[PDB]
């Protein structure tokens, strides 16, 4: 059938066809007309268009070989996308790294040497920084447990809507069973009479 | 709307009222359009019987209320008589719809479809474009979204449209057929199912009969009656989502109350040149 | 040559960035990538049809200076123009078995392994923006777009 | 309001002078301990959290007893169902014979 046709093998055409919801069976007729077919190869009915089975058939191939060179075309698109992906961000990765590795070297190397020498003698001393330490672990506890309440209160809700669907199943299968029962007894005393 | 209201703790008519009455004022505009037509006995005609009800608490304070709403006289929207009209909604879209919106729901000016007997019928005192701007900004006070409005005007466009399923019965076999292929596209592309089987399923059916799935031998009147009573399911179905819809928007409150406050409002007493079944239930 | 001056110096200066084993070159094998990161994207078989040796002793042996590698950059460059928004969109809708834009991974995957040339089981878990699993269902809308940028 | 513009009135008047620029640098360094009220805060908003902790997880245990039940209850009506609606086809099969 002439929608069949155009739907189908559009894609040959698909410059020289209007776009639109117009006549399909013009559609065909230009599309032929692209194809530049013999009109004994060929036969137009009011719906059913008859061909001979070789030449659609090679049409057909030609087609689906157009089909494999624009997949290769794409393939070539996303492999050139992943490349591209792949280039943008080892190269950023590449320079920032290269710049932190050169100041933390260049750090370490002084402050293994310098006045740290002294202020390490000191440090110890300085109680402030032990309770920054005191504080961070009673922060990171603190954290870890909202970390297991936000977990407990996921799969108390995951479990409460396994109950409640459990429930509409077991009232639903209840109603379909009381049905079934009284479907039965209707059957069983009317073949008993 | 006024005296019901409880004290919120913050004089007019451009008065602030509650968000359940806000809802309540903006209803009736909103059924109106959807559910009432022009006829010789009223030009705002109500297409349909209603039962408003509005909920108490204790106090004596509006807490809830609900909109329940009976059988309407869907037949004649297809089916017009002289001088009458379809449902309003119609005419304000065909009227007040943007080339953008127009282009999207595949629609054209009026006397372009085969549904509308009479073509375009006039209505006084109305402006059909300042209505279609109304009635949709009322909706958006409703609280609908932007996609749920544009969905209604999909559905309501479809059954617009598919009348423009012209047939051609065969001679040959008493079959349908359809030469005007591209109306069943684009009704079918409108509701995003497949044109093939659409067109088929409308010509010559295959149906289940038991045990056995077979082919419907399927005549112009027969392919003609199916795609109306598609048309009536869709409308059914659409006006069933409207009411259930701004039920909702009430349900937000909860089950306790004292006591209620009815309102009912049924279509009059109605005649004319036919009186069928959809007529006599009201009478 | 299309490339202007200030053209020329940003393919020296990128160039430059490969981390390269100091051969002061750019390898056969590599080339096709480097072209395809930088700018237009070349198919597998046009790294031969620039002129390039399609067979070698080894792809990794083979080797260009920049005065070889900046022609054959610039001939893909003009002649290589890729397909358009409205071609990729009808491919892929011409491909969809849903017609819908929904396509299923299963069948991606097919496309870009078992056709053409024969794309890694690395290459589709880092080209596929969605997943796999007993459903596989995946928007080819974004894809194109994705693609189209890159 | 008479404490407020007190208190509001002082200010506008001697806000403009240089020093209280100083004095904005200065004092974030030395006053306020500070660490020891945050310690305390942690210690019994995490009483609170454990709390919370336990509450849900016995809500989930509580939740989990129901599903097996249901679940359990589930299975045995769908098998009865498929038992029933086997004998209501065997006797309307013969009931038609």
């Amino acid at each position: 059938v002439f929608q069949e046709f155009r739907q189908r093998y559009e894609i040959l055409a698909a410059n020289a066809i209007p776009k639109g919801f117009m006549d399909g069976k013009q559609a065909c007729i230009l599309m032929i007309k692209a194809l530049e077919l013999d009109p004994n190869l060929y036969r137009i009915g009011q719906s059913k268009i008859f061909f001979r089975t070789g030449v659609l058939a090679h049409l057909e191939e030609e087609r689906d070989l157009k089909i494999t060179d624009v997949i290769i075309a794409f393939q070539a698109q996303c492999r050139g996308y992943l490349a591209r992906k792949a280039f943008a961000k080892r190269q950023q990765q590449l320079t920032a790294m290269k710049v932190i590795q050169r100041n933390c070297a260049a750090y370490l190397k002084l402050r293994n040497w310098q006045w740290w020498r002294l202020f390490t003698k000191v440090k110890p001393l300085l109680q402030v920084t032990r309770q920054e330490e005191e504080m961070q672990a009673k922060d990171e506890e603190l954290q870890r447990t909202k970390e297991r309440q936000q977990k407990a209160e996921a799969e108390l809700k995951e479990l409460e809507q396994k109950h409640t669907q459990l429930c509409e199943e077991k009232n639903l299968l209840q109603e379909k069973l009381q049905a079934e029962t009284e479907l039965y007894a209707e059957a069983e005393e009317m073949r008993v009479r | 709307a006024v005296v019901a209201s409880s004290h919120k703790g913050k004089q007019g008519p451009s008065f602030s009222y509650g968000e359940l009455e806000k809802q309540l004022l903006q209803a009736n505009p909103i059924l109106e359009a959807f559910g009432n037509a022009k006829t010789v006995k009223n030009d705002n005609s109500s297409r349909f019987g209603k039962f408003i009800r509005i909920n108490f608490d204790v106090t004596g304070y509006i807490v809830g209320a609900n909109i329940e709403t009976y059988l309407l006289e869907k037949s004649r929207a297809i089916r017009q008589a002289k001088d009458e009209r379809t449902f309003h909604i119609f005419y304000y879209l065909i009227a007040g719809a943007s080339e953008q919106m127009r282009n999207d729901l595949l629609l054209e000016g009026f006397n372009n479809y085969t549904f509308l007997s009479n073509g375009h019928v006039p209505i006084p005192a109305q402006q059909d474009d300042e209505m279609f701007q109304e009635t949709l900004e009322a909706m958006r006070i409703m609280g609908f979204t932007e996609e749920e409005q544009t969905s209604i005007l999909r559905v309501v466009s479809s059954v617009l449209q598919l009348g423009n399923i012209v047939f051609k019965k065969e001679r040959n076999t008493d079959q349908a057929s359809m030469p005007d292929n591209t109306a069943a596209q684009k009704v079918c592309h409108l509701m995003g199912i497949n044109v093939t089987d659409f067109t088929r399923s409308i010509l010559t059916p295959r149906i289940k009969v038991g045990r056995d799935v077979v082919q419907k031998a399927q005549t112009k009147e027969q392919a003609d009656f199916a795609i109306e009573a598609l048309a009536k399911a869709k409308f059914e179905r659409l006006f069933r989502w409207i009411l259930t819809r701004v039920n909702k928007a009430l349900d937000k409150t909860k089950r306790q109350g004292a006591s209620f406050l009815g309102i009912l409002d049924i279509a009059g007493f109605e005649i004319f040149e036919i009186n069928s079944f959809e007529q006599l239930c009201i009478n | 040559c299309d490339f202007s001056e200030e053209q020329t110096a940003e393919f020296k200066e990128a160039f430059q960035l490969f981390d390269r084993t100091g051969d002061g070159k750019i390898l056969y094998s590599q080339c096709g990538d480097v072209m395809r990161a930088l700018g237009q994207n070349p198919t597998n078989a046009e790294v031969m049809k620039v002129l390039g040796n399609p067979k070698s002793d080894e792809m990794n042996l083979k080797t260009l200076n920049f005065e070889q590698f900046l022609p054959m950059m610039q001939t893909i460059a003009k002649n290589k123009d890729q397909g358009c928004f409205e071609d990729y969109v009808e491919g892929l809708r011409v491909f969809d078995k849903e017609g819908n834009g929904t396509v299923m991974g299963a069948e991606i995957r097919h496309v870009l392994v078992t056709l053409g040339e024969k794309m890694t089981e690395e290459e589709v878990e880092q080209l596929v923006a969605g997943h796999e699993d007993s459903n596989g269902c995946i928007n080819y809308e974004e894809l194109v777009r994705m693609v189209l940028s890159g």
